[PDB]
């Protein structure tokens, strides 16, 4: 059996970096290049510009949008735990794209 | 962007 | 003399991770986090579909905009090199934009 | 956004 996952758009990944991430860039990408972008996840709400609340009960469900991040998901251990709403994954684009102006 | 850059300067 | 340089958006800094960088995020953001958004530049122009070829003469003169990474600029000890010219700048905030969808 | 994916399936 050759296929193996590969990080998608909305997957809640364990990664040894920047351990919960949330992946933003789409499959095509991340199949093709090694890479994908992914932002942290945390434990505290403190009503941060940049903390989006994830549903759920996860000990780090809150992401902090702004600290986006190009990983090398094969080297840094990406294995899926699960997925974030839809809605979620929008509001943090959303604010991505208010840093990058 | 406007508003939210208000809101980030007065949270800090 | 206390006021120290801090990135703005545009700069190009010398920095030990993703060694030139533009910064893409602004200075009331980076002053404020200690932290900033920034893209790693490299030697070779391939027609990569995200990289973006920087004006001058410098070695490592194109901008890989999809390795886009924050940054704890003091920890990593960025040195301001210069600047990138708006056109770059917009280009690479473009293409920033469409791999976060 | 169209334009682009096609470009990088091509280089791809
Ligand atoms: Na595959
Ligand atoms: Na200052």
């Amino acid at each position: 059996m050759v296929s193996r996952y590969v990080p998608d758009m909305g997957d809640l990944i364990w990664v040894d970096f920047d351990r919960p991430a949330v992946v933003l860039s789409p499959f095509m990408y991340n199949n093709k290049t090694g890479m994908c972008l992914c932002v942290p996840c945390t434990t505290q709400s403190k009503g941060y510009p940049f903390e989006v609340v994830l549903s759920g009960q996860e000990r780090d469900g809150v992401a902090l949008a702004d600290q986006v991040k190009s990983i090398a998901w094969r080297a840094r251990g990406a294995t899926k735990k699960g997925t974030v709403a839809p809605e979620e994954l929008q509001l943090i684009k959303a604010k991505i794209n208010v840093l990058i102006g | 962007s406007h508003l939210f850059w208000a809101q980030f300067d007065e949270y800090f």
